[PDB]
């Protein structure tokens, strides 16, 4: 980055993937509820 | 386009499959120089705004973000929509209520000791979460509930704010350089002059006033019939750009008045090098970020996604009418995808999220437009413009010593252009001027000949207190809460409406087309 | 009215059997604010032109001829003309040409040693001689032969110079107070600013477009269709005192920027106390006066006459054209007496003789035509209008604090107003604009429908060379050989163009009532 | 008048009606030669 930042055990590829990957679990359960409501 | 398919993501391959079967189109339909003038004229009316709200966030936030950050953000994202969006009419930019909502949470970041640009990058990332279960709920669909009714008085507002912004940038300037007997003749220039110049202020009001009258006797040559017609239209598309060059010119060869030019970066790199660079990390830059406004993050990203939303599909419904002759179909879920989207990865990498913009959206629709032999033809709906429009966008950077001779006041008339042109499409500023005119001189519209005067009138001015509603809240400090007030709008229409008018009248007054009920 | 009657001042007698019927009619048909709005306009627009000419006259004569000599003499010839001419409507002024004359005589006078102003008297003691006998053989007959080519050409190109001196008292605005980076802050103020100032060039040029454009706009805004008719035309007739008013205010309310006003003389005294009197003798002041100048006056005297005739018989023709709707009758042989006569009178108190300028008469027809529902319904012919304009300009003296707060830039751009306002009943100045058009565009007209296109573009080039030559001539010092160069162009008419074009032809593009051969 | 001016034999009115009537007697014996011609 810029000047001294402080150190992370993940860096930010690392935690950005991490993040991303959290989202993206989240959006497959929303969808896998509204694909199991509307259809019992 | 706004129905409901009850498909996951239905909304999006829909519009996918509506818009990129005329990709091909979207190439070859540029080769015309109208496009070429509306790439010219896109160009400032983009740059321009997008400086001043630069400047003023960087004033605002301590340079964390500023004027290159927010120049390399348009020119990614306006690239990024022309290439991938459906609607590429439109303009992607900055705007004023998203530098209201960077004050309030720059404040609320310096009160509390978070890191602002953090904060950002966990904003954008809720960002990201909001948009996509909204396109795979097909959410995009509760905009046909908004009707002629709240569109046309939100682009009334917008075009009366930026002719007030407009106007008062001028009485800035003049209040900067005031009209005096006497000035001192030593005052420093670098950076800004801290004084007081003879002449400064009449310049710049004389410069505004001459692109003002250029822009619109080109506009009027356009529909003259003077010259020969081929020639004629391709004056009057390169209006804007003819009269600009010209007041340029003019003001280039008064080499001893001072005017205030345009100001660029030196170069691509960030705004304060000791705040941040290019990347942000999520966890934290000097100290580690709380747990706790990672989930609080998600109601600012709820504000920014209402006001972004309400923005890009108020400016889609307005580009994409019927009667303005668009034969190629809109994408409201793809664009608004891509719009957030966009938002939240520029939120990563410190920069600021963008809106599609009604007044410049507007006028590159109107630039684009051709007018048959009076009545809308055909309009020039292609890729390229606004790819052009984000690339020079991105090059004002290398292109400082062009920009630099260039002064505001020629923008500022180019800008009074484009919000007297902003209200030709608009019923509520023709039934405004219709309070002024006796009932025999009405035109000839479905609503004149079948709704009495008074009801008429009654019906407009109804619609005057809900502008005058509007625009009070803008002036107050709860100025975010514009989103729900113009939401309540749709209320006003759908139930309290009809208690005092009937369905005939509510038809003709309020059509989606412009047809007789 | 031009027929040759063959009696003794049989032109005399018929010009008062025409008019003096209607003298009731001259004084009731003035009730009207259209009436009041127009004396409003011709007073400043006979003042300024007066105070202009009479600081030029009093620069270039050693003030034995100033500003209170040609406003007492203003006042009086208009009084007495409109009390008693055959054609109010016109406005007696002083001229260009007139200047000219002075200047050259008074170079004559001064390189022999002679009286200029006992000069003057010999020779407006010889223009009595030559009026009557003009009169007594009815001599004004010839104006019969001056169609509507020789018209038009003339007030074409009076227009084109009205317009081209306001743009050059602008320019010289600009040259004396340039825009410079350093001004010096000590410059003495009396009687005039002996250095640039700053913020006064460009304030007089604000001034003068907002005049301009306030007036175009009020004048636009009563063919419009807003507001109540009767208050959108009693609006649109003061639509010139309007923007006097608001300018002038707008001027009055910036204190520090000095613009130049409207400057009179203190008192009803001559101009030179030193030079002469109220009452100059013809025997001379000084010395005796020659025996020889008194019998070689004649010439001069005869180009005098000469301009004085052309210039009021040309006007008197422009402003009674039977498409404007003038249902009183003019006569030529009464108002030619009472102007040439008045100037000798007035050439004894040593004050300048006049002529019925074309711009000020034009505009003050124009400002008393009434518009029917595009076509020329009627005109306000009355004899108060002309004679409140002569009170009003007499009394200008005593009315200083009112005059000393008005720019002349509003003025200016009121002079603008009327320059271009003065095109609109020439057929040759359409013509012109016929140039720049498709075939296809031209209006139904019998010289376009009967006549081949580029037979018509040649004929109105005919004119233009016409205007070419005689703007020639005026940029020369042999400038008083205009009226010989503007005669000259009856016989191209009657001679030289019948050779290259036919009958029908030159009635249709030459008509004295516009009809179709 | 003003200042000093020259003494002549004929004051102001005098001569200007002296001039007149010149002027007039002029004019005078045009109209009478006028008359005289287009009848013979
Ligand atoms: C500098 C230009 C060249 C100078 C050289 C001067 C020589 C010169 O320029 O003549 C050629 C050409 C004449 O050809 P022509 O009159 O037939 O051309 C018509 C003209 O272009 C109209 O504008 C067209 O209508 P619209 O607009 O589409 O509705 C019309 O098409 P259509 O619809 O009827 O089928 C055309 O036919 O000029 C002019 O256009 C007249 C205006 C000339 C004005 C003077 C030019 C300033
Ligand atoms: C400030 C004015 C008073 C405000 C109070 C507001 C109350 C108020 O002003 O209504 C009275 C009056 C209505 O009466 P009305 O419409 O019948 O008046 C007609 C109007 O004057 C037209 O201009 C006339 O035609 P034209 O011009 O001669 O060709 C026409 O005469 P005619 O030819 O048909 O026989 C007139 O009948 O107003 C208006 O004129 C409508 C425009 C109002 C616009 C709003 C006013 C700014
Ligand atoms: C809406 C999107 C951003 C996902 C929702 C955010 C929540 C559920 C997730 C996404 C990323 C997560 C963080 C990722 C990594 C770490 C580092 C670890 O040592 C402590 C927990 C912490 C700090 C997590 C807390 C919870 C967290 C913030
Ligand atoms: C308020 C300002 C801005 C504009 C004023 C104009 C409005 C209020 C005026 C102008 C013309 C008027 C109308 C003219 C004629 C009639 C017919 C009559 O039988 C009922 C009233 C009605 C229908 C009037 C209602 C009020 C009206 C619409
Ligand atoms: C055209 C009008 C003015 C009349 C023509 C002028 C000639 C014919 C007349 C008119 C007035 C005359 C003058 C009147 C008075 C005198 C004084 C006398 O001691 C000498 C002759 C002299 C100086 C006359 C000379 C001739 C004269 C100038
Ligand atoms: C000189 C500048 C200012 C204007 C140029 C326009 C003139 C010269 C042009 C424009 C339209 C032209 C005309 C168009 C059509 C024809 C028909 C043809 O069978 C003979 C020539 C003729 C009649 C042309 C003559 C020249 C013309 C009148
Ligand atoms: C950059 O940020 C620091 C705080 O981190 C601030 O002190 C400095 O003034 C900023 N730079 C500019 C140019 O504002
Ligand atoms: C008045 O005339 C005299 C000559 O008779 C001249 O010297 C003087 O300058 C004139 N006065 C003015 C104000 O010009």
């Amino acid at each position: 980055g810029e000047r001294v930042q402080l150190a992370h055990h993940f860096s930010e590829p690392e935690i950005t993937l991490i993040i991303f990957g959290v989202m993206a679990g989240v959006i497959g359960t929303i969808l896998l509820i509204s694909y199991g409501i509307r259809r019992l | 386009p706004l129905q409901q398919t009850g498909q996951l993501f239905g909304g999006l391959v829909r519009d996918i499959r509506r818009r990129y079967p005329y990709y091909l189109s979207d190439i070859t339909d540029a080769f015309s120089p109208q496009v070429l003038a509306a790439v010219i004229f896109i160009y400032f009316a983009a740059l321009s705004p997008a400086i001043t709200f630069g400047g003023l966030l960087g004033e605002k936030t301590r340079n964390q973000m500023g004027v290159s950050e927010l120049l390399i953000s348009t020119a990614v994202q306006g690239i990024l929509f022309a290439l991938l969006g459906a609607q590429p009419l439109l303009v992607v930019g900055f705007s004023g209520p998203l530098l209201v909502f960077e004050e309030a949470f720059f404040s609320f970041c310096e009160t509390n000791g978070l890191e602002y640009i953090v904060g950002r990058v966990w904003i954008g990332f809720w960002l990201i979460l909001l948009v996509v279960l909204v396109v795979a709920f097909e959410g995009s669909f509760l905009v046909r509930f908004i009707s002629r009714y709240t569109q046309e008085i939100f682009s009334f507002l917008i075009s009366l704010i930026f002719i007030y912004e407009t106007f008062s940038k001028l009485i800035k300037i003049f209040q900067d350089h005031p009209l005096q007997k006497t000035y001192n003749y030593n005052v420093l220039m670098v950076p800004k002059p801290q004084g007081p110049l003879p002449n400064t202020a009449l310049l710049s009001l004389v410069l505004m006033a001459g692109t003002f009258f250029f822009a619109m006797m080109l506009r009027k040559f356009k529909n003259s019939s003077y010259f020969p017609g081929k020639l004629r239209r391709v004056i009057g598309d390169f209006g804007v750009p003819i009269s600009i060059l010209i007041m340029v010119l003019v003001d280039f060869f008064i080499q001893d008045t001072y005017t205030q030019k345009l100001s660029v970066p030196d170069g691509f790199k960030v705004s304060n090098s000791s705040a941040r660079g290019w990347v942000i990390h999520p966890l934290g830059l000097r100290s580690e970020f709380p747990i706790w406004m990672m989930f609080a993050s998600a109601l600012p990203a709820l504000l920014v996604f209402i006001l972004i939303f309400l923005e890009s599909q108020i400016t889609t419904l307005i580009v994409s009418k019927p009667e303005r002759k668009m034969v190629k179909g809109s994408g409201f879920h793809l664009d608004l995808l891509l719009v957030v989207g966009m938002g939240g990865v520029a939120a990563l990498f410190g920069m600021p999220w963008l809106s599609a913009t009604t007044v410049r959206s507007v006028t590159h629709a109107n630039a684009l437009t051709v007018m048959g032999k009076a009545q809308i033809q055909e309009v020039k709906e292609q890729r390229i413009s606004g790819l052009l429009v984000a690339v020079l966008v991105g090059l004002s950077i290398l292109m400082e010593p062009i920009l630099s001779r260039i002064p505001l006041a020629v923008l500022f008339g180019i800008f009074l252009y484009m919000g007297v042109t902003s209200l030709s499409g608009i019923q509520l500023f023709d039934r405004i001027l219709l309070l002024f005119k006796p009932p025999k001189y009405h035109p000839d519209v479905p609503y004149v000949k079948r709704v009495k005067t008074w009801r008429m009138h009654l019906f407009t001015g109804i619609q005057i207190i809900c502008l005058a509603v509007l625009w009070v809240v803008k002036s107050t400090p709860a100025s975010l809460a514009l989103p729900f007030v113009l939401i309540l709008t749709v209320p006003l229409r759908r139930v309290l409406l009809p208690l005092i008018f009937r369905n005939v009248e509510l038809q003709c007054l309020d059509a989606d087309d412009a047809k007789a009920t």
